[PDB]
């Protein structure tokens, strides 16, 4: 029993009935509405509002905790890149130097299900994690390619593609989801753990509580 | 009405707008929303990858003439 009797109520209210559009948390230019938080209800599919927001709390957490310099891409990044190549997203990282970062998180929205890609500048490596045991073969290539461009574009210099690699975590390596609704939570937790250089030791079984914890974490823009 | 913007969508659907740099962009969204008949919350407006808040402004975001404001649809996954 690790969730306070009071917090429970708070979490309860956010999820309960009320105006769908009612704003409940504002930050990173995002307004989380009761309608968004709803996606965290059991068996509910998470939407971009929740994810992008969580993805941001992670950066702040890492920042105030001393964990690796974390940079995060919007859930809209990959899709756009996918369709329009480098040009479409070129000005997406204008105020920043990707390569000065340490860990880059890229939320991946595949048709009907969330996935995640972690870029570790520290080890010149792209990692694709998927709680439904998919492959990031092509996805990783597209992203790496993206990097080649941003480097040659933003700092006028090729990447030594020889020292770069990309493994696709196989089902027996990371926890897989057991019900068809948590891909979002998994993407989110994978990120949480990876951004802290923490070895993934959670299972599908914790996801239900995680869901509840997240809503709290969101309302208080503070991770637990 | 100082600037003219191009609000493009995922399906290539363009829509031009003449707006007052002095004003919030919420207005521009509300009109795009109806001129399309799509609920507010089901849409997301971004400028160069940056999400456009309601009280945000053309002058704030520093949008030059004929700039594109990209529109995206809510995403969900299981």
């Amino acid at each position: 029993l690790e969730l306070t009797e009071d917090m429970e109520k708070e979490i309860s209210n956010a999820l309960g009935h009320g105006p769908q559009d009612e704003i409940l948390s504002s930050a990173f230019k995002l307004r989380i509405t009761r309608g968004d938080i709803q996606t965290l209800k059991n068996y509910h599919w998470l939407n971009d509002e929740v994810i992008n927001f969580y993805m941001n709390l992670l950066v702040e957490r890492n920042k105030k905790q001393g964990y690796p310099a974390l940079h995060v891409f919007s859930t809209f990044f990959y899709p756009k890149l996918k369709s329009g190549g480098y040009q479409a997203v070129k000005r997406w990282t204008k105020g920043v130097n990707l390569f000065e970062q340490e860990i880059i998180l890229v939320p991946i929205h595949r048709k009907v299900h969330w996935s995640l890609v972690v870029i570790d500048l520290r080890k010149k490596c792209l990692k694709y994690l998927d709680s439904m045991g998919q492959k990031g073969h092509r996805i990783c290539e597209i992203l790496l390619q993206y990097l080649q461009d941003e480097s040659k574009t933003k700092r006028n210099s090729d990447l030594n593609l020889l020292e770069w690699t990309h493994h696709s975590m196989k089902p027996h390596e990371i926890p897989q989801q057991l019900n068809g609704s948590d891909c979002g939570m998994f993407t989110c937790k994978y990120a949480d753990y990876i951004s802290r250089d923490k070895p993934i030791t959670f299972t599908q079984h914790q996801m239900p509580l995680f869901r509840k914890k997240m809503v709290w974490e969101i309302l208080h823009q503070q991770l637990l | 009405e100082y600037i003219k913007l191009k609000v493009i969508g995922q399906d290539s659907s363009e829509i031009h707008f003449k707006v007052k740099m002095t004003t919030h962009l919420k207005k521009l969204k509300e009109s795009y929303c109806q001129r399309q008949g799509v609920p507010m919350n089901s849409l997301r407006f971004l400028f160069e990858g940056q999400r456009i808040a309601d009280n945000h402004t053309p002058k704030e975001l520093g949008m030059e003439e004929e700039d594109v404001i990209e529109v995206y649809q809510e995403q969900t996954g299981g």
